[PDB]
């Protein structure tokens, strides 16, 4: 067992693969601040130096909108992972007790 | 049809003047406010007449 798991790694591919479910996530949620939605831009700081507040505000609108939106689909996927996972948890659990 | 094209660039530009020409009818903006023009740095502009 030592030599087996010293020169394969393809036995720690399930947790291998959380990991890189969580930061693939994650990173597509980051890289989405880099979308318009529509916006003339996606830098707030740049709309509110550019337009006026009863202009700014549609664009922001737009991007709190976006934004926004995209933060709750993130957070579905992690509980339902989450709600995965602690299903594996529990039967680790039981696993090791029994 | 034959409206002249003119680029601008390397130099500073005071809007703020231009602005307070009310004289001109139609002083409008449509990508930025004219409040907020004279605060902003550009790669370059072009003008037309």
């Amino acid at each position: 067992i030592q030599d087996s798991l010293s020169s394969t790694a393809s036995a720690l591919g399930k947790l291998q693969d959380v990991v890189n479910q969580n930061a693939q996530a994650l990173n597509t949620l980051v890289k989405q601040l880099s979308s318009n939605f529509g916006a003339i831009s996606s830098v707030l700081n740049d709309i509110l130096s550019r337009l006026d507040p009863p202009e700014a505000e549609v664009q922001i609108d737009r991007l709190i909108t976006g934004r926004l939106q995209s933060l709750q689909t993130y957070v579905t996927q992690q509980l339902i992972r989450a709600a995965e996972i602690r299903a594996s948890a529990n039967l680790a659990a039981t696993k090791m007790s029994e | 049809y034959a409206w002249n094209r003119k680029r601008i660039s390397n130099c500073v530009a005071d809007y703020s003047v231009l602005y307070n020409s009310a004289s001109f009818s139609t002083f409008k903006c449509y990508g930025v406010s004219p409040t907020k023009l004279n605060d902003l740095c550009f790669t370059n502009v072009y003008a037309d007449s």
